[PDB]
């Protein structure tokens, strides 16, 4: 219909490799659904085909240090 | 062996553990018989609890502090709803069917169900709430029952507990026993899945046969100076109930009208469910004497006074004072004054070891009325001692070994909590270093207001006095005053001069002042300055040192600063270290050679000034050690040199007189040209805005530009160095509007952005035409304070400033709201912001882990800084 | 030099004397046993949310 | 089933296969797999 | 970089530094344990005051308390800081 991943707003998302997944979850010490959730109808996780049970890699501009990232978890819904 | 409390287990409760449990049985509905004596089976039976202060338990032998309540139970012959589980009943009863007691739904989907609900009813209990919806939604809707088949009837619910079936007859009504009996067919598993424990929650429980008594404890007799014990209301609604009990048992057994016994029915029922809660929607209040509604058991849990927000949130506290307060510019800014009467009353209890014994011992030969003293002596097995009471102190004082405990007086350099409400910020209430002093008030630093709020026009705050080793320790530690400096909300000073301290500096530091070394032995007697003066900066023809010179001696030998002052908002600005004006500050190894100090530099609440540079690279202690120092300094300059206000520093000559009133004059044809030109029709609209409008607007225009242009003479034909203007350029108090509304003309005023029309038909007074919109008509105001109000010029004035009279329910609530939300939120060693369940919120906390408290006004770092702070002085 | 006048003063009738008020321990409710509420009884200051 | 009953099984799945997987008793290309097969199967 | 640099600096950062929070918890402890009947570690002849709370901050100061911290990390690892002469 339309692409908004261009948007001023919209941060960039990347769909995490297991491994990576693996060791993020791993050296955090926790599950992966305490990470902050996103849907997987969500505008943009749809954009890249994310599906239940990835983690998405965040990057958002920031004031203090240019570039941060976030992680979020996809669930259903 | 000593435990603690790791969780509570919440659920219904049984009947048989209400009889299990019970102590007695309560039959009788006589509370009191002839003498006083309370009728054993009554509600005052003395086997359910004691609050004599010398009476004995029954059932414990144990007073008035040792005996917990204890329960009775009320025999229902008829079983009644429970008021607080309708929502509950209903559910049951629209989902199962009432032949054999099941959820209305094939097996075969029911047993996946299950599985699946018992699978995910831990990991994410969202989703077993959406299933367990989403299973009532779909065998709500059944009407016929997959293992019967029986034309399952529709159940309505009217408020506030009857239920109503819909069978052929389309009208019949469900008494609680037959309720109950379809509730007791339901398994335990068709219960779990609904949501429900069925091992501690079960559904038929929810309909009462057994009603406990609660224990006298909790319902205590009020003793009234008027001779007549009042009892609460809980008593007041179970002997209702047990005579409903009583009267309706009567009338079952002797006859049976069948119209009469549910008439009583519902009577009981209405009194039980009452008892539980008052005020339920669609029903009438119970009164007991006057008119006045009761208050019950959840009556006693709700509202700002109840259980929960009136003795769990908070409660009143021992060790505490308040008083009003008054300024004290004598005091460190860690200190606080204490009045000698709440020092002796306040107590610390300290426990005697080897290593203050002497000094235990001198205040326990002082009594309870000679500070610094003791009130108590506490013995190691732990008993007190009074010592008013004792006949020679001496003696007791001799026989104190290590382990004793006394309670003595507040000393100079306790640490107590000082507060001010309402409490906005943490730092509303900081830990204090006691001073005891003459008077009645509480003694506060001038230094100390900003964080408080404070101001000395009557206010008051309050005090507190920890109790315990540790207690003190946290306090001394995280909470002290000198610590807390920069504020958290941005990085900031909180804490800095104020009125007399900026305009101190001013004078001080000004490039003309001059003293001898006796005017700055005087000066700096005030302060702890011990040591070599170095040479004065004047030696012939005569010796003289400059403020400049002398305020350099507190400085550190390394500190380097460039920097505008407040003052330079005029011509005197030349952005640049050449400042004939004294308008750029210049400091190179601690030598201050330029500039002077105002609210720029010193002022509080100014981010990234001298002081907050000071302070950050210097640390805490360095600013305490300041602030007690050099502040003292200005208000001593202050007394030496004089500083008043007199009434020639706000009088202008006859030529600003005359230039303001051609000015006057000009803005008057203005208008009146404006007014013509919208008479005639040749008046040009502004877009979005109707005419006459539109003039309005341009008459506005028109007059704050006269105000400014006047304010512009008044302040040109006007002494630069008076005290007025000292006080309005350096920042101490004043604006220039208000130098012009004293000197030039008031100007304009206006009610919610408009000019003053509402009065008469077409003009505001009667002194006015018909229709005259003129300025002085509408509220145009041109003499000044000075010079004095016409009566109509005074009659606007005072419309204008109605409407601050009228200037928080809105900032509490979100204030609490934000609280509630984010209270569980902590760092954690790994750097991440986490909450007390597990859950992640911010990998790292901000982007780079940086406190607000400790930036450079929100940077991490300033590198410009650092580079002044490298080459500063030679740059 | 220091402005001298002669202005009219009043004085209020609120007065520190009657405004002070502090309690180390007392009486305790008979059905909370938390300390009592005023400065006619013994007192208690309210440690709020 | 129902969208909220695929919903609800797809994220049990996806919770068992990811507590396996921590558990060190499948391999990252065996958890790949089922979580396609999860996907595929649920979409 | 095993999460992000960031966090690797915060560790490395609190590594061998107390936090204020530390420090309190130290001090209160030291202190009520003083007042109990303990001996202190330090003269206590020619101090200015001799509260045990002075005492404490005086003991924590010059290293002669035998206490540990455990840092216990989100993830499981444990650190041990020793505050008896670092
Ligand atoms: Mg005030
Ligand atoms: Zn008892
Ligand atoms: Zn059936
Ligand atoms: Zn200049």
């Amino acid at each position: 219909k339309i692409d908004i991943s261009n948007h001023e707003l919209v941060p960039k998302h990347e769909i995490l490799q297991l491994e990576e997944a693996y060791k993020l979850v791993k050296e955090l010490g926790i599950k992966p659904e305490q990470l902050p959730w996103i849907r997987a109808s969500d505008p943009v996780a749809k954009s890249i085909g994310a599906k239940p049970g990835d983690i998405i890699k965040i990057t958002r501009k920031s004031p203090f240090t240019g570039e941060s990232v976030t992680y979020r978890y996809v669930i259903t819904g | 062996s000593e435990k603690i409390i790791r969780g509570v287990k919440f659920g219904v409760l049984s009947p048989n553990e209400i009889r299990q449990m019970s102590v007695t049985a309560i039959i009788t509905s006589e509370v009191y018989d002839e003498d006083g004596t309370p009728i054993e089976g009554g509600v005052m039976d003395p086997k359910l609890g004691v609050i004599e202060p010398g009476q004995k338990c029954p059932v414990c032998g144990n007073t008035l502090a040792g005996c917990p309540g204890h329960f009775g139970h009320i025999e229902l012959i008829k079983p009644v709803i429970h008021i607080g589980y309708v929502k509950h009943i209903y559910d049951f009863l629209r989902s199962t069917c009432w032949r054999c007691g099941r959820i209305k739904i094939k097996e075969q989907d029911l047993e996946r169900y299950k599985r699946i609900y018992n699978a995910i009813k831990l990991r994410w209990p969202s989703a077993a709430r959406r299933l367990v919806e989403y299973i009532k939604k779909i065998s709500i809707k059944n009407l016929e029952c997959p293992h019967c088949g029986e034309k399952q009837f529709k159940i309505k619910l009217e408020k506030p507990y009857n239920f109503n079936e819909e069978r052929n007859g389309s009208i019949v009504k469900l008494s609680p026993s037959e309720i109950r009996d379809r509730l007791e067919r339901i398994p335990d598993s068709d219960v779990e899945l609904l949501g429900y424990d069925p091992k501690s929650s079960r559904p038929e429980w929810m309909i009462l046969t057994v009603l406990p008594v609660p224990p006298i404890t909790i319902r205590p007799s009020i003793t009234i100076e008027s001779g007549i014990r009042a009892e609460d209301d809980l008593t007041h609604k179970l002997v209702d109930i047990i005579r409903l009990n009583e009267r309706l048992k009567e009338s079952i057994e002797a006859g049976a009208p069948q119209l009469i016994i549910e008439d009583l029915w519902d009577l009981l029922q209405y009194h039980v469910a009452t008892y539980f809660d008052n005020e339920i929607p669609g029903l009438p209040p119970a009164k007991h004497r006057s008119g006045r509604p009761l208050r019950t058991l959840a009556q006693r849990l709700k509202g700002k006074e109840g259980r929960f927000r009136g003795n769990l949130s908070g409660k009143r506290v021992d060790f505490s004072a308040r008083t009003v307060i008054s300024p004290d510019p004598n005091l460190s800014i860690d200190e606080v004054g204490i009045p000698y009467t709440i020092a002796r009353m306040l107590t610390v209890p300290e426990r005697v070891t080897n290593i203050n014994i002497e000094r235990i011992r001198q205040y326990i030969i002082n009594g309870p009325d000679k500070w610094p003293g003791a009130n108590y002596v506490i013995k190691p097995d732990g008993r007190r001692i009074d010592l008013r009471y004792v006949k020679d102190r001496k003696e007791l004082a001799s026989s104190i070994t290590a382990g004793y405990v006394v309670e003595r007086h507040l000393v100079d350099g306790d640490v107590v909590l000082f507060n001010r409400q309402p409490s906005l910020h943490r730092i509303s209430m900081m830990a204090h270093k006691v001073r005891v002093l003459p008077g009645r008030t509480f003694r506060l630093n001038l230094l100390d207001c900003p964080p408080y709020n404070a101001d000395f026009d009557g206010d008051e705050m309050n005090l507190h006095v920890p109790q315990s080793e540790e207690a003190i320790a946290e306090a001394r530690e995280l909470m002290l005053v000198h610590k807390n400096i920069i504020t958290p909300r941005y990085g900031g000073p909180i804490i800095g001069g104020g009125q007399d301290y900026i305009s101190g500096a001013y004078l001080l530091s000004v490039k003309t002042t001059l003293l001898t070394v006796e005017e700055v032995a005087t000066i700096l007697g005030v302060t702890d300055f011990v040591g070599e003066l170095g040479e004065p900066a004047i030696l012939a023809p005569k010796p003289y040192y400059t403020g400049k010179q002398v305020i350099s001696l507190f400085l550190p030998k390394d500190f380097n600063f460039h920097g505008p002052a407040n003052i330079s908002k005029g011509p005197r600005a030349c952005k640049d270290e050449i400042c004939p004006h004294d308008s750029f500050i210049v400091i190179k190894n601690g030598l201050l050679l330029e500039g002077v100090f105002d609210k720029k530099a010193i002022g509080n609440q100014q981010p990234e000034s001298m002081l907050h540079w000071s302070i950050r690279e210097y640390g805490t202690e360095y600013g305490k050690w300041l602030m007690d120092n050099v502040f003292k300094m200005f208000i001593r300059f202050l007394e030496m040199r004089g500083f008043t206000m007199t009434l020639e520093d706000i009088t202008i000559p006859d030529e600003a007189q005359n230039e303001i009133t051609t000015k006057i004059k000009e803005g008057y044809s203005q208008v009146d040209e404006y007014i013509r030109k919208f008479n005639e029709g040749q008046l040009e609209p502004i877009p979005g805005r109707t005419i006459e409008e539109s003039l309005e607007s341009y008459i506005l225009d028109t007059l704050d530009k006269l105000r400014k242009v006047a304010g512009e003479i008044a302040t040109k034909y006007l002494d630069p160095f008076n005290n007025v203007y000292i006080m309005a350029i350096t920042g101490a108090r004043g604006s220039e509007l208000n130098i012009t509304q004293m000197t030039a003309l008031l100007g304009q005023q206006s009610v919610r952005g408009e000019r003053i029309r509402r009065g008469y038909r077409e003009r505001t007074l009667s002194l006015f035409k018909y229709g005259d919109i003129a300025p002085e008509a509408r509220g145009f105001v041109k003499n000044s304070f000075m010079r004095g109000l016409s009566p109509y010029e005074m009659f606007f004035h005072a419309a204008g400033g109605r409407e601050g009279l009228v200037d928080t329910s809105q900032s509490g609530y979100m204030q609490r709201r934000l609280i509630n939300a984010l209270s569980d939120l902590r760092i954690e060693y790994d750097g991440t912001v986490r909450s007390l369940y597990g859950d992640i919120v911010q990998v790292v906390y901000g982007d780079d882990a940086v406190h607000p408290m400790y930036s450079a006004h929100s940077k991490s770092v300033n590198v410009n800084r650092v580079i002044e702070r490298v080459i500063g002085w030679k740059r | 030099r220091i402005l001298f006048g002669i202005v009219y003063y009043q004085k209020l009738h609120h007065m520190v004397a009657d405004k002070m008020h502090a309690r180390a321990r007392g009486p305790v409710q008979i059905l909370t046993r938390q300390p009592t509420e005023g400065r006619a009884r013994e007192g208690g200051l309210r440690f709020g949310e | 089933s129902t969208v909220t009953i695929s919903d609800i099984e797809m994220l049990l799945k996806d919770t068992e296969i990811w507590d396996k997987l921590l558990r060190n008793e499948l391999s990252i290309e065996e958890a790949k797999k089922m979580f396609d097969d999860v996907a595929r199967s649920y979409s | 970089m095993t999460i992000d640099k960031i966090n690797e600096i915060f560790k490395e950062n609190w590594k061998n530094k107390l936090t204020k929070y530390e420090i309190a918890r130290i001090i209160s402890a030291r202190a009520l344990q003083l007042s109990m009947g303990a001996l202190p570690l330090i003269d206590t002849s020619n101090l200015k005051s001799d509260d045990v709370i002075s005492i404490a901050e005086e003991e924590l100061k010059r290293g002669v308390l035998p206490i540990t911290i455990r840092r216990i990390y989100p993830n499981g690892q444990v650190e041990l800081i020793s505050v008896r002469k670092i």
